[PDB]
């Protein structure tokens, strides 16, 4: 399983079965056929596999890390602090990246879900698309094959200074 | 090998390295200081012994 808030899917609304004709449809028979021909079989198998595993319950755990300090405080050459500083904008830079798969996988599930009408019922997976691509865009965008926490503060520090001007330069 | 083992490892080595480095720039300008100013052990080309010099009184005078 899943958490279904981080992978919303809306609910399910099947229409009821409303047959018009009086010919019998071969899905009936097929839905039939293959829940008691292969779905009771899997069902069995699984079951035991399942009795089998409660037999050993044990776990595996997600890995915290808790939180060093970055590059901005550290000192200039201070490879011992800079070096953590650069393992754990490393570790957020893979989270971010996983974090716009996610959004991408919510983009693509509703423009699957949504049918034909997605160009309307998918603004929202397409603004938060357009939010988190703009975030990563100002964030880890044009570093370079040797991307660094120093490349990505330089990076940062360039932008404030471009905001800061722009804002001066409106007031 | 463990993810501790490895990053703790790693920063005892960058512990070496960087004492290993900032010992080697100040070796350099170690050497830079001696050779310009000799005033330290390093560079210290032969001179005249002055234990060799004879202060005993010569035939004349004027010496």
């Amino acid at each position: 399983s899943w958490d279904k808030d981080v992978y919303p899917e809306p609910p399910r609304r099947t229409p009821a079965p409303s047959p018009q004709t009086s010919l019998p449809n071969p899905i009936t028979y097929l839905t039939k056929a293959f829940d008691l021909l292969v779905d009771r079989p899997v069902t069995l198998v699984r079951e035991f596999i399942e009795r089998q595993h409660a037999k050993n319950k044990y776990y595996y755990y997600h890995r915290e890390f808790r939180r060093v300090p970055d590059i901005t405080e550290c000192h200039e050459k201070d490879v011992l602090c800079m070096f953590e500083a650069e393992m754990q904008w490393k570790r957020d830079y893979k989270v971010d990246q996983e974090i716009v798969n996610i959004i991408q996988e919510r983009l693509k599930a509703c423009q699957q879900r949504e049918g034909e009408s997605h160009r309307q019922n998918c603004a929202k997976e397409l603004q938060q698309f357009t939010q988190v691509v703009k975030a990563y865009q100002d964030r880890y965008h044009d570093l370079g094959a040797h991307y660094s926490a120093r490349k990505c503060l330089a990076k940062q520090k360039q932008r404030m200074l471009a905001e800061r001007k722009a804002t001066k330069e409106a007031a | 090998d463990a993810p501790e083992k490895n990053y703790e490892r790693t920063m005892a080595i960058l512990q070496i390295e960087s004492e290993k480095a900032e010992l080697r720039l100040k070796e350099l300008e170690v050497r830079r200081l001696m050779r310009a100013k000799g005033d330290g052990p390093w560079f210290q080309y032969p001179t005249i012994d002055k234990a060799l010099i004879d202060h005993s009184p010569k035939a004349t005078p004027d010496n």
